[PDB]
């Protein structure tokens, strides 16, 4: 699975 | 400030005439990742595929291009690759023995 | 050891349309899965053999990476205009957002190294220490990122997928996909010979169809190690999944049997020791 992606 | 592309230009199999091959362009190093990437036949533009765009860990993104190609006794292959960093379109040349 | 590894970019498109992005997944040099955000109704879809059988396996694993990837192009829509805002930049460039992640696993499926990183136009951003409690800000517009990401937590839910979840999927790749991905293929090598002048002859050394794309190719006179002197192209794939290399010499013409070419690779038996 992808990880989660965290907002820059 | 862009990073030049470097290119390869090749063959899959060493390459005897008659044989049905693949063509590839390898272009890798380069950045931003906004690039045009075509084979070309005798000069003339060919149809190819072209990988999925990735990086490696300087952040330099790569690309192969490829497509079937009939090797001629004589006959010329070329990559065009057009990108930022360059004034105007690169033009490389496959050869026979890189 | 083994990698289970994700390279994320978006970049943003002024004048045509929204920002792309584009997600693929690798375990070690085997491309596994992508994500282009330009497709109508953008979908996970698969790379390599194995997982076109993950769909019986886990029957959510499309539906739930396809959303995931969603979430993150919309994410990073907007993350490029808040960098792009930290750094005072105008909205007339693009502007590009990398991302690298996943981990390394040992025998035993055990965890070595996790890892979180973000490029912006190409240089580090921000990145997860390695201790995966922590992170790195590269200058003082990423420590914007930073303290958000320390206030949120967020280094304790990468530590969660790395420890936890990225070390599960891949081994679930690397059994699924045991034939593609489990291999190691010798290269297939030879020597061609090209004269330019008389004193001197270009010896090229070959390496063709080997995985995975660790090699090291020598040449050696008498002995002595001649890499100061020698062309190595760049590693490049065959376009099979495997890949190629060689390396060159010039050397005085009819000498050529004191050179050799030494070959390393992970799947020979020994190191090949080879001449023309």
């Amino acid at each position: 699975d992808f990880a989660n992606t965290f907002l820059p | 400030e862009p990073r030049t592309p470097k290119i390869q230009v090749y063959s899959r199999h060493p390459a005897e005439n008659g044989k049905p091959n693949y063509l590839n362009c390898y272009v890798y190093g380069f950045h931003p990742p906004q690039i045009e990437i075509d084979l070309l036949k005798n000069g003339q533009k060919m149809k190819t595929e072209q990988s999925d765009l990735s990086f490696s860990k300087d952040w330099s993104f790569y690309l192969l291009v490829h497509t079937d190609f009939t090797p001629s006794t004589v006959d010329e292959y070329s990559c065009r690759v057009n990108h930022s960093s360059l004034a105007a379109p690169h033009m490389v040349k496959w050869d026979r023995n890189n | 050891f083994h990698s289970l590894r994700y390279f994320y970019t978006a970049w943003s498109r002024p004048g045509s349309g929204e920002p792309r992005f584009v997600a693929v997944g690798y375990v070690d040099d085997t491309q596994f899965v992508r994500f282009d955000s330009d497709n109508a109704s953008p979908r996970a879809e698969p790379r390599a053999p194995w997982m076109d059988l993950v769909e019986q396996q886990d029957p959510q694993y499309w539906d739930r990476n396809t959303r995931n990837a969603r979430d993150a192009a919309q994410t990073y829509r907007v993350g490029l205009d808040n960098v792009r805002g930290y750094y005072n930049q105008s909205e007339a460039g693009s502007h590009t957002i990398q991302r690298m992640y996943g981990c390394d696993v040992g025998p035993h499926g055990r965890l070595l190294r996790g890892y979180d990183q973000l490029a912006y136009d190409g240089a580090d951003y921000i990145a997860l220490n390695e201790d995966l409690r922590s992170w790195t800000a590269a200058d003082l517009a990423a420590q914007n990122t930073r303290r958000k990401w320390e206030e949120a937590g967020y280094a304790e839910r990468d530590r969660a997928y790395l420890e936890g979840e990225c070390v599960e999927w891949l081994l679930k790749h690397l059994e699924n996909g045991r034939e593609t991905l489990l291999r190691a293929d010798p290269p297939k090598t030879h020597i061609t010979h090209h004269p330019i002048s008389d004193r001197e002859v270009t010896l090229r050394c070959w390496a063709l169809g080997f995985y995975p794309e660790e090699i090291t190719l020598t040449w050696q006179h008498d002995g002595e190690d001649q890499t100061q002197e020698m062309e190595l192209v760049e590693t490049r794939p065959d376009g099979n999944g495997a890949f190629q290399k060689w390396a060159a010499l010039v050397v005085p013409s009819g000498e050529e049997q004191r050179y050799t070419c030494h070959v390393q690779h992970e799947g020979l038996p020994q190191p090949l020791t080879l001449r023309w």
